[PDB]
């Protein structure tokens, strides 16, 4: 059947559920309640949008998702909101006590007492499934329980489920958009035991995404419903593919094979064209190989840094709405032309491509204007470096006196889990620049 | 009563495949039910070859319909000729292969792969007398090219004795889709010359530069592409489905063809006055596979022509071209230019060729490959899928060294003299 089971972790994680989980619906003609008239496989079926949904004899389509958070105030809004029976009691996890943007707290003291809990729902959902293809994981780097109890939970999926498919969306911290100063601690901890059990991660530089917002989209001062309806674009584009059936789509394997050259170097840089408002698109058509162009201006990346600086090593260009073939790969051949964009020595042929002819959706509310083609583009270049270099400095500047540290020992952390996990990112570095040499 | 097992494997198989039937069950005159309504007998004196004759006159393919992602099944299965298919044939997973070869090879095929062997005996035991098999399939995925040739390793182990064909979809030179291909493409290719007789290389980028550039179509899909390669199929196998002058099996094809037992790699085409024709035929623009014949020698040719025309003008105009363009022909192997001619054309068409060149122009496509699939293993770049997979790099090194050792005999006999 080829499931995938969403975990949405931390405030951010479900927050961002809320905006794919509602785009979902809407893209697939799913009401708030679950009931799909268009489905007339009731009780089940082999669908493509049963990958992300499992359906009840009463005709009930259901996220195939846990919400797990150390605090209730953000899933008891699901719970209450409009979505609110479309999950189910079980599906809906929380605590009473926050891991108050301590790593420590999310990974080892208020984790420990709900994470045995979070596997047996996530091994209800898996029992539920024929074909389980992997696990997508939802979750902030900054947030204590977005940084700790997801390494845990990592941690524990890989015993549980071995070398099951683990992909991340991962908000990379930014001031601009409601940080704390220790965030740059828990994002370094995070990532380091997560680097091991992470097949794909795909971070969002949250100054990106607010700065996108706020110029394309003409939003003075985003907010997260802005941003989360954004990033929902992207999530859509890549699990399209899975939803939907199509002869031109890329399924999660065939995602993962043609872009993560080796296993720590599996950080892609996601890029989503066109990001335009309803003003702008009035009387304006953007075409395939305009969009196509778009994906390579460091402008709209995800992540902010600079694509031209480095070496591409694979690109997936996800194509959806009135595409054609001839079209796309008229634009693809142009970029290949271009000696601007310049691709490792190592990668003779790096361009997955897939076309998905569902149009894009645009929620009843969400700036974005409906569009008619869109692409997103996952390339995986050294220029994502950047991020962690930015990130492993502000490290480095608390870490050199010790700042905020007290707070991690306190609940049962040594200081050398802080500079091993600063080693590691220092590694993660140095393999950035080494895959960017060029060959003897 | 010298019957072929069809199978084909992956996206590109099936959906090549079956664009196949379709066009033999129209020149046999079967509707998608499987019944006979045509005009000619000449239509079923050799059905038997490709069909099996069931209960109420129906016609059944021999043909086995394989993959690891179940789409590309249901989508062959609501084709045009969806519902001519023996529905037992239908061998499928669920896993899918990832573009990884490994999977389709090791693992993920490994899995499925007894259960489409016993579809191949069930065919085959209700064969008069079993001639071979044909392979259709991508060699840049995984399930077509790594589960494909497991399958004709298995193959070779139980009908040791018979010929193995296959037309498989190459990697092209600028056109891709697939960052992993020279992995998957090197090793089915060393697999290939060592378990095919006769393998048919088809390339994308020069059928849509035809389908763009000269029947002037403005937004070519996989559907008008597989359109030409069914067609050539078609005239491949036209003088094993038809009567005629020609009395030959693939085994006599594959003994005429093939002078050295590895360099077994054909380079197809199709046209399109009979002079004008002949022309077009020999043309690099009507080349399928994405290798320019002057850029070595044919070793052996075979030309078929199809539909009322004359036959002494067919064989005059021949000879001018071999005569003609002598510097392009081997000298050592006499008389290598072979014509048949069949009285039954195509549809919509009068008149119509088909070529099959042996040329040592096709170790360029091997050259390309090679370099490719270098670049990656030097820094072992996306390696890490297949090691994953149980695969280590030693195997990796030995397709390499193989593709190489079939470019360096390529090379050996395009400048030997006699
Ligand atoms: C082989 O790698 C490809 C790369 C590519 O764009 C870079 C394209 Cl568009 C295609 N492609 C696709 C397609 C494939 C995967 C995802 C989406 C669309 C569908 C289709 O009907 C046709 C005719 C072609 C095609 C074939 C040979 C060519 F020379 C030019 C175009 C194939
Ligand atoms: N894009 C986006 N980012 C968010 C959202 N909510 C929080 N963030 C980011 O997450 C970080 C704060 O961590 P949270 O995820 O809210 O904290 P948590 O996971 O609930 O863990 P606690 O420390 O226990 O509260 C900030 O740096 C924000 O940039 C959201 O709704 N959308
Ligand atoms: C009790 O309610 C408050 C709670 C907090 C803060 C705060 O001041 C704005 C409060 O108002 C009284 C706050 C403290 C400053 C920090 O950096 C010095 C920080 O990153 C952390 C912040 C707050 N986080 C953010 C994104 O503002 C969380 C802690
Ligand atoms: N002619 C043709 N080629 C195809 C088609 N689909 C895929 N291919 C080729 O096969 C490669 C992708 O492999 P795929 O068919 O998915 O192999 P699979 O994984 O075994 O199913 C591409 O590089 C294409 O060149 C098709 O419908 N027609
Ligand atoms: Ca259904
Ligand atoms: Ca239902
Ligand atoms: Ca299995
Ligand atoms: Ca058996
Ligand atoms: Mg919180
Ligand atoms: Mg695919």
């Amino acid at each position: 059947m080829r499931e995938c089971i969403s975990i949405h972790v931390g405030q951010a994680g479900v927050q961002i559920g809320n905006a794919c989980w509602e785009l979902y619906c809407l893209e697939h003609g799913i009401q708030p309640d679950g009931q799909m008239p268009s489905d007339k496989t009731i009780g089940g079926g082999d669908d493509s949008f049963n990958t992300f949904f499992s359906e009840t004899g009463a005709g009930k389509h259901v996220p195939r998702a846990v919400f797990v958070d150390l605090e209730p105030t953000v899933i008891d809004e699901v719970r209450t909101g409009t979505y609110r029976q479309l999950f189910h009691p079980e599906q809906l996890i929380t605590g009473k006590e926050d891991a108050a943007n301590n790593y420590a707290r999310g990974h080892y003291t208020i984790g420990k007492e709900i994470i045995d809990l979070v596997l047996d729902r996530i091994r209800k959902l898996a029992d539920q499934c024929t074909g389980l293809q992997g696990f997508l994981v939802f979750h902030s780097f900054g947030g204590g329980t977005g940084s700790g109890f997801t390494s845990l939970l990592m941690e524990r999926l890989s015993v549980d489920y071995g070398k099951k498919s683990k992909l991340e969306f991962s908000i990379y911290p930014a001031p601009q958009v409601s940080t704390a100063v220790v965030e740059p601690y828990n994002s370094i901890l995070t990532t380091h035991t997560t680097l091991e059990h992470s097949d794909c991660a795909f971070m969002v530089d949250n100054e990106a995404i607010y700065d996108i917002c706020r110029r394309n989209l003409d939003i003075e001062r985003p907010t997260y419903t802005n941003l989360n309806r954004l990033i929902s674009q992207i999530v859509s584009s890549i699990t399209a593919s899975l939803r939907f059936d199509g002869a031109l789509n890329v399924d999660l394997t065939e995602f993962q094979t043609n872009l993560v050259p080796y296993p720590r170097i599996h950080f892609p840089l996601a890029t989503y064209a066109p990001v335009i408002s309803a003003e702008k698109a009035y009387h304006e058509q953007l075409s395939v190989a305009e969009i196509t162009n778009a994906c390579f201006e460091p402008a709209n990346q995800m992540v902010k840094c600079d694509p031209r600086h480095g070496k591409y090593m694979a690109c997936c260009l996800l194509y959806r709405g009135d595409v054609v073939p001839k079209d796309v790969n008229a634009a693809i051949a142009t970029i290949k032309t271009k000696r601007s964009i310049q691709f490792v020595d190592w990668c003779p042929t790096g361009f997955k491509v897939g076309i998905n002819y569902q149009p894009p959706t645009v929620v009843p509310g969400g700036d974005l204007a409906k569009v008619q083609r869109a692409v997103c583009m996952l390339s995986n270049t050294t220029a994502i470096a950047e991020a962690w270099a930015r990130l492993d400095h502000k490290f480095d500047l608390m870490y050199a006196k010790r700042a905020f540290v007290h707070w991690y020992v306190g609940e049962g952390m040594e200081e050398g889990e802080f500079s091993e996990a600063r080693e590691d990112m220092a590694a993660l570095e140095k393999d950035y620049e080494e895959v960017g040499v060029d060959s003897v | 009563m010298r019957e072929i097992v069809h199978i084909q494997a992956g996206q590109c198989g099936n959906q090549i495949g079956a664009k196949f039937w379709e066009v033999i069950s129209d020149e046999h005159g079967i509707d998608p039910t499987g019944s006979y309504h045509g005009d000619s007998d000449l239509q079923l004196e050799r059905i038997n070859v490709y069909y099996n004759e069931a209960t109420g006159n129906k016609y059944v393919p021999r043909a086995i319909l394989v993959d690891l992602e179940p789409g590309t099944m249901d989508s062959v299965r609501s084709g045009p000729f969806g519902q001519i298919f023996r529905p037992d044939n239908f061998v499928f997973g669920q896993s899918g292969a990832g573009n990884n070869w490994a999977k389709g090879h090791y693992t993920e095929g490994a899995e499925l792969v007894d259960s489409v062997l016993d579809v191949v005996r069930k065919e085959s035991e209700s064969c008069d007398c079993l001639q071979g098999f044909q392979l259709t399939h991508s060699l840049g995925g995984g399930t077509g090219s790594g589960m494909g040739t497991l399958l004709i390793s298995k193959i070779r182990e139980e009908y040791p004795d018979r010929i193995m064909n296959t037309f498989s979809v190459m990697p092209s030179p600028k056109v891709s889709d697939t960052v992993v291909e020279p992995y998957n493409a090197t090793l089915s290719v060393h697999q290939l010359v060592e378990n095919t007789d006769e393998t048919y290389c088809i390339d994308n980028e020069a059928l849509y530069d035809i389908c763009f550039r000269t029947l002037k179509l403005t937004t070519p899909t996989y559907g008008d592409l597989n359109h030409l390669v069914s067609a050539t199929m078609s005239g491949v196998t036209t003088c094993l489905r038809f009567p005629g002058q020609l009395n030959a099996d693939l085994r006599k094809l594959a003994v005429n063809m093939v002078p050295f037992p590895r360099l077994h790699f054909f380079m197809p085409g199709f046209a399109p006055t009979v002079p004008e024709l002949t022309q077009q035929m020999f043309d690099s623009k009507n080349m399928m596979a994405a290798c320019d014949p002057r850029h070595g020698r044919y070793l052996t040719v075979a030309a078929i022509f199809r539909g009322r025309m004359s036959m002494k003008e067919v064989d005059e105009q021949m000879l001018n071209v071999q005569n003609k363009n002598s510097s392009y022909f081997v000298e050592w192997i006499p008389n290598n230019v072979k014509t048949a001619v069949c009285d039954i054309p195509p549809r919509g068409l009068k008149m119509s060729a088909t070529f099959i060149g042996n040329s040592t122009a096709i170790q360029e496509l091997f050259k390309r490959i090679s370099e490719q699939f270098t670049a990656m293993f030097r820094r072992k770049a996306f390696l890490h899928w297949y090691t994953g997979e149980g695969m280590d790099e030693m195997e990796f090194t030995e397709a390499e060294s193989n593709m190489n050792d079939l470019v360096s005999e390529y090379q050996q006999y395009q400048d030997a003299t006699a």
